[PDB]
């Protein structure tokens, strides 16, 4: 398993590793926090349903 | 026996107080409230609530003055 | 001295007219402070 | 480097300083939270750090290092070697370039010499 | 023009391992039809990062997780002393108001960090350093008056304290050389064409036998009366061993009201 | 001893211990206090300690000691110029062998060589 870490390495030189997992080349254009906004987003997503829930007791929704 | 009738009432005001709270508090403070207060009066309790409330936020921010 | 010792090193009396120019500086009781809020 | 099985813990703690961490002996317990088979001897438990290197070779032994070695008795063995080893090795060159930090160094609050007290 | 992924990513070949800590069957479950399905799946988060999408932490049921925090003694009480021992328990149990307060840094390690002097304090050693290699020390007082005046006084406690760091380092650091280049007493006389052919495999388990009887198969033949028979030995031996023993020593921390010496620990109690 | 009539109000301050007392110049508002008449010359004034203590001759030439001088005004001229003779005292002896108590002296927190800079 610790063979098994390094099994994309070895295929590559060095100035592939390189280029490949450090020089990625920059771009700040992305919205690298829509990951967070569309998990946490999404309790008040299921809150706009699951406020229909059609349970007819008041206390059972509760 | 006791009055079996009041049994957990006061979990459903409070469930009744989530669920629409400015209908609770209307209803609940209506007869209350046919007695109004001069504008004055009402005048001093916004601003004296509300001056509390900011006092109360620079006590917050100056806690985390005294963090960093 | 009198029934005493008292170690000194050898004291340099051309320190007397030692030139030290008073320069300025000034405390502020009441100024800033580090983190303000 | 300690050449010995025990410290003092007051020898690793600040004189002059505020005591945020100490320098634990190793955790004995988390040894018992592993649920498979192993040996293990006491000879080799009091050794700082090197229990819980031992754990992850027993816990990268019988699982592995995906999926499965991904638990909470395993992960803990790991970052406990992992940041024992960074302590010591923080405290050891603290207590080679630095021994008048600590408590018990004759440096620390110095003594003053007889010639210096003028009697 | 693509983003670009981290070394993670080809390890695993996918952005939403559902990797949760909690080893309950409701959760192993779980996370496995959620790890089979995150491609259709709208209620999926990463939990490897890329350039263009952060990511998530490991998952803890439906928390989230984090190691115990390694073992401090440090806390801080407030109704009673709660005598706390992070030895004692496996988890650390939250700290309650009314109870305790544990140290600072959960997770955090012990470093050794250093002040940037300020830039126009810079730029006069630069000043100072480049004109001693060009014109030597004698004509750069100027610029070592400049020094003295343009950066700030903490900063010359700064540099003047850093000589005397070093200067401790280096007594350290030649101490330790002493130390080592010590001949001892059964060296005396040995130079490198002493030294026996042998690499550090030579010394270990395969080649050189560790101090315990059951490293290998040496004493498995061993009977009972061969014992004996090793035992009347030993004994024989010891007739002219046992001859002389050490002089009992004086007892340095016998007054209790005096600060006693470090003596070693005694091995047994 | 001070050999001017007036004095930085700084150096008479403590630069490594809290501030709690300052050296004040004369209170000349106390001058104009005294109900009867004398002459005062504006050339006096400055110099420290010395306005109470003329106060004080003042008051003793117009009343005695005796329930005459017993008033406020003469009363706080006395108590003054012997309170501001004493502290002055103090600083001055202060001043003579703790110099490095004060804000401007070169000694309260010391420039170093270049030579201990390591450059
Ligand atoms: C045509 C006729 C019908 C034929 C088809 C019939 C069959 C239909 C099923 C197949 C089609 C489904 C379509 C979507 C495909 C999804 C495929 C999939 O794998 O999903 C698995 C999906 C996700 O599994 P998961 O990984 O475990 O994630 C859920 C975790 O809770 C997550 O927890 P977490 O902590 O890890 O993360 C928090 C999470 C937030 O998660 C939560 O907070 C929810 C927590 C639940 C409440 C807590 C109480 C839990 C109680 C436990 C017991 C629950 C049992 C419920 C059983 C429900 C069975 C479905 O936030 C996020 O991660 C991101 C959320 C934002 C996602 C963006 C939203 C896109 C949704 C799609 C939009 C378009 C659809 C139309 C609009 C919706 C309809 C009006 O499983 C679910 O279904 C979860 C329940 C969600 C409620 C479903 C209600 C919508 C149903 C729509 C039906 C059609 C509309 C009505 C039409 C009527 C006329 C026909
Ligand atoms: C060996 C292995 C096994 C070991 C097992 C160990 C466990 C032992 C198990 C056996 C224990 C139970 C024994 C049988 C009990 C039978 C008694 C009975 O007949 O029922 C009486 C009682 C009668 O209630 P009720 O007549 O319907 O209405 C109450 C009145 O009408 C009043 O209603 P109300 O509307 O006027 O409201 C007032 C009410 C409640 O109003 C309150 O002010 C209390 C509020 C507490 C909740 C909030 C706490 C604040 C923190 C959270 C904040 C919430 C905010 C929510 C909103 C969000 C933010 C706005 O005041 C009360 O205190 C009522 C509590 C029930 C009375 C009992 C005497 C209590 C006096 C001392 C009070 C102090 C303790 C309170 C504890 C919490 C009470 C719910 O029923 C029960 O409470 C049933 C409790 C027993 C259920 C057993 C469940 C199964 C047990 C096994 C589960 C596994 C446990 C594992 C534990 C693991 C170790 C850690
Ligand atoms: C005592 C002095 C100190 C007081 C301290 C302050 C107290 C807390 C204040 C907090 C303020 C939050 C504001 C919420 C905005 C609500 C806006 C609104 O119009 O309300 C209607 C709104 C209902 O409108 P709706 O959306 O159409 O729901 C009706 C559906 O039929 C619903 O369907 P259903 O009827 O079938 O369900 C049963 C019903 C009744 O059953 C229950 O609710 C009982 C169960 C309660 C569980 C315990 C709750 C723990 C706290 C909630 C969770 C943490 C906060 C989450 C974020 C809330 C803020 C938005 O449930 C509900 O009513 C709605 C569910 C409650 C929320 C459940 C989910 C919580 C997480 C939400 C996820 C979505 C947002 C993501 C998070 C965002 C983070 C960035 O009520 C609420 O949602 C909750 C009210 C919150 C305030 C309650 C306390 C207010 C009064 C406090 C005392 C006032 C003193 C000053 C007055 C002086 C008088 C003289
Ligand atoms: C989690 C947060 C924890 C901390 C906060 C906790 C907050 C708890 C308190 C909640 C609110 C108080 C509860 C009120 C009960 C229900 C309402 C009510 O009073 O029923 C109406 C009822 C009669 O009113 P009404 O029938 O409608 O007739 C009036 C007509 O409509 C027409 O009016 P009128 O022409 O006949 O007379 C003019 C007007 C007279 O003009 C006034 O209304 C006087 C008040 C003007 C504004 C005063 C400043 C605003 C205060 C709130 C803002 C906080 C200030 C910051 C505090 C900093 C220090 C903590 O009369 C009134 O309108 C009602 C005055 C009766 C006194 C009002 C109740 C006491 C003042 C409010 C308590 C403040 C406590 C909040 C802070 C607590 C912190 C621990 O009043 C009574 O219950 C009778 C009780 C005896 C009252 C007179 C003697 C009072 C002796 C105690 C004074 C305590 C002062 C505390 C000062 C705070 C510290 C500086
Ligand atoms: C040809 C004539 C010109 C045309 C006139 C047309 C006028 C149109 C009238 C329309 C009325 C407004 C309609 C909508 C509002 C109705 C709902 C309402 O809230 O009314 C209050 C309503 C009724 O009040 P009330 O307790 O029944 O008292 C009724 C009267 O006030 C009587 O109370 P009283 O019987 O106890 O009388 C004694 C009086 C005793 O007063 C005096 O004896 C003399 C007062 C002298 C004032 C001295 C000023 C000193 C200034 C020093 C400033 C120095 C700092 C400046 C620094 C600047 C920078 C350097 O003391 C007061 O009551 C004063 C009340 C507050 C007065 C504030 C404004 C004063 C100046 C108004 C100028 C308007 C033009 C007048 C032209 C005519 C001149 C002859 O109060 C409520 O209970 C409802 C809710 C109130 C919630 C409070 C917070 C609400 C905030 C928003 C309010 C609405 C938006 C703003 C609208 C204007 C409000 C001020
Ligand atoms: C949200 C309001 C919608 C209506 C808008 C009306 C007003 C119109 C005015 C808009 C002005 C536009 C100003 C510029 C906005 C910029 C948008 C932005 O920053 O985010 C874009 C950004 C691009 O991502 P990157 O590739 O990382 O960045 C590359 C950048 N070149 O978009 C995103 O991150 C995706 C999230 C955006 C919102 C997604 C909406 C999701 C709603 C879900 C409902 C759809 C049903 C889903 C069913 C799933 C079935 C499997």
């Amino acid at each position: 398993d610790f063979a098994e870490l390094l099994r994309p390495l070895r295929s590559l030189s060095f100035n592939q590793v390189v280029d490949r997992y450090v020089l990625i080349p920059p771009n700040h254009t992305f919205y690298r926090n829509w990951t967070y906004e569309k998990f946490l987003g999404g309790f008040g997503l299921s809150y706009l349903i699951l406020r229909e829930l059609p349970l007819r007791n008041f206390y059972a929704r509760v | 026996f006791p009055d079996r009738g009041n049994k957990r009432r006061w979990f459903k005001n409070l469930f009744r107080l989530i669920k629409n709270p400015m209908g609770y508090i209307f209803w609940k403070t209506y007869k209350a409230r046919l007695a109004k207060p001069s504008l004055i009066v009402t005048s001093m309790f916004i601003g004296f609530t509300l001056g509390f409330i900011k006092l109360k936020a620079q006590s917050i921010a100056y806690s985390k003055k005294q963090y960093a | 001295y009198e029934d005493f010792v008292f170690t000194t090193p050898y004291f340099q009396p051309e320190s007397t007219f030692k030139s030290v120019p008073k320069l300025f500086s000034d405390i502020l009781l009441g100024g800033v402070e580090w983190v303000y809020t | 480097t300690i050449f010995a099985e025990t410290w003092e813990a007051s020898e690793y703690q600040y004189r002059n300083k505020a005591n945020l961490k100490t320098l634990p002996v190793n955790h004995l317990g988390k040894l018992a939270e592993l649920k498979f088979d192993f040996v293990e001897y006491k000879a080799h438990q009091l050794i700082a750090c090197h229990l819980y290197e031992r754990m992850t070779i027993h816990c990268m032994n019988q699982y592995g290092l995906f999926k499965d070695f991904y638990r909470p008795e395993c992960l803990d063995a790991q970052y406990y070697f992992k940041t024992c080893v960074e302590l010591n090795a923080a405290y050891g060159i603290q207590k080679k370039f630095f021994p008048e930090h600590f408590v018990g160094s004759p440096y620390a609050r110095p003594v003053p010499q007889f010639q210096q007290l003028g009697l | 023009k693509a983003p670009g992924q981290i070394y993670a990513y080809d390890i695993h070949n996918t952005h939403y391992p559902y990797v949760n800590i909690k080893q309950d069957s409701q959760t192993q479950l779980l996370a496995s039809f959620r790890r089979s399905i995150a491609s259709i799946n709208p209620f999926s988060y990463r939990q490897v990062p890329s350039q263009d999408r952060a990511a998530f932490g490991l998952r803890w049921g439906n928390a989230w997780y984090a190691p115990n925090p390694y073992p401090n003694g440090i806390h801080f009480d407030r109704v009673f002393p709660t005598h706390y021992d992070p030895l004692a328990e496996t988890n650390r149990t939250k700290a309650n108001l009314q109870l305790i307060k544990y140290a600072p840094g959960n997770y955090s390690t012990l470093v050794v960090t250093s002040e940037k002097l300020p830039r126009p304090c810079i730029r006069t050693i630069q000043n100072y350093r480049r004109c001693q290699m060009v014109n030597g020390t004698e004509k750069c007082n100027s610029e070592a008056q400049d020094i003295l005046a343009i950066c700030p006084n903490w900063a010359l406690d700064h540099m003047k304290e850093k000589v005397r760091f070093y200067t401790k380092a280096l007594a350290i650091n030649n101490q330790t050389y002493i130390r080592a280049m010590q001949v001892e007493e059964y060296n005396q006389g040995r130079t490198v064409a002493d030294v026996a052919p042998k690499t550090w495999i030579h010394g270990t388990r395969q080649h050189l036998r560790p101090d315990t009887m059951w490293a290998d198969d040496r004493y498995t033949n061993i009977t009972q009366t061969e014992i004996n028979e090793a035992i009347k030995r030993v004994e024989a031996r010891k007739a002219r061993e046992h001859e002389k023993k050490p002089v009992e020593q004086a007892n340095v921390n016998a007054n209790t009201g005096e600060q006693p010496v470090r003596v070693e620990k005694s091995l047994y109690p």
